[PDB]
């Protein structure tokens, strides 16, 4: 499963650089990447099914190799803080992605 | 099970080592850290080394004046040291870095944290 | 520094770093080696009973031993992480002290 976990790792690792892209078009000329970050979670989406638990058994053990890629652990705590408040886990962060994406 | 030798006393300059062997523990794919420790005093980590062995981490005070290295058949782990002075007269604990270590991606974090701390032996 | 702390109450042992990173918390038993208590901020291993708590939360890590024992005199490290440097920053420790 190390093209599964690879494909976890680039998930977590581009929806935590997708949230800091959007920090601009949440706080109130980004439609360009309204537009591609829509794109980009149906991409998500179809790459899912093409493949195709909890936060404390599945989540958190790609911790290390999306903190190589990242490094800075407060903004994964801040993913699992608004993963925590809005309840596989897998559907529960596409089910983020898509309303944070109709927003 | 970690168990220790190596320990013992020194004159300031170097050529002490110690060792540090893991039994009944999956030594592969775990970190491993050495946290010394002054009597009446707190913590103080040294040195860390990954899964695969191709990182490894040390404090402002020890890099390059100390090194480490670890076997992964006989699952022993040593830690070598130069150039010691009265402040290193501290107890050694052999520590397992906590987690799982995808590839050799492994970091002595506070998130894992640090497991598994042998007995150590005395440095003088 | 320390806090002189009556048996059965709550001891409130802080660290209070500026950047934020997942703190872990060690009982140091006199003349033993430490132990992993509360790790990741939230979870704790098995063998060890529920009533070590922790948090992180407004840039202060607090341990909330909820019901301090006789078995609980030890230093309790922060450990947090600095990703800038690569060096993990073991905490000054407290001597929890219990009456």
């Amino acid at each position: 499963h190390n093209f599964f976990e690879m494909w976890v790792t680039y998930l977590l690792t581009e929806t935590i650089t997708w949230k800091d892209k959007l920090k601009t078009c949440m706080n109130n000329e980004c439609n360009k990447n309204c537009v591609c970050f829509d794109k980009w979670v149906k991409q998500k989406e179809d790459e899912w099914n093409s493949i195709k638990g909890n936060i404390n058994i599945y989540f958190e053990s790609f911790f290390f190799h999306v903190m190589k890629k990242l490094n800075k652990e407060a903004k994964w705590n801040k993913l699992m803080d608004e993963l925590r408040n809005k309840i596989d886990a897998i559907e529960l962060l596409l089910e983020y992605l898509k309303e944070k994406s109709t927003i | 099970q970690l168990v220790e030798s190596g320990g013992g006393l020194a004159q300031p300059g170097g050529s002490l080592r110690l060792s540090c062997a893991a039994s009944g523990f999956t030594f592969r794919d775990h970190g491993m850290t050495w946290v010394r420790q002054v009597s009446g005093k707190g913590l103080e980590w040294l040195s860390y080394i990954t899964a695969g062995s191709k990182m490894s981490y040390y404090s402002d005070s020890v890099r390059g004046r100390f090194t480490i290295s670890r076997d992964n058949a006989k699952n022993s782990l040593y830690l070598q040291m130069n150039g010691l002075t009265d402040e290193d007269s501290a107890i050694y604990y052999c520590v397992k870095g906590g987690g799982n270590c995808p590839s050799d991606t492994c970091y002595p974090s506070g998130y894992f944290g640090l497991d598994v701390w042998g007995q150590g032996t005395t440095v003088t | 520094p320390s806090m002189s702390v009556s048996p059965g109450q709550t001891a409130m042992i802080t660290c209070s770093m500026n950047k934020y990173s997942y703190i872990s918390w060690y009982q140091q038993r006199p003349g033993q080696s430490p132990a992993l208590v509360i790790y990741q901020d939230t979870r704790r291993p098995s063998g060890i009973p529920e009533r070590f708590s922790g948090s992180n939360s407004e840039n202060t890590a607090i341990l909330t031993i909820t019901g301090t024992r006789d078995l609980d005199e030890a230093d309790y490290f922060c450990q947090g992480w600095d990703s800038n440097v690569k060096a993990v920053l073991f905490g000054g420790g407290t001597k929890l002290t219990v009456l």
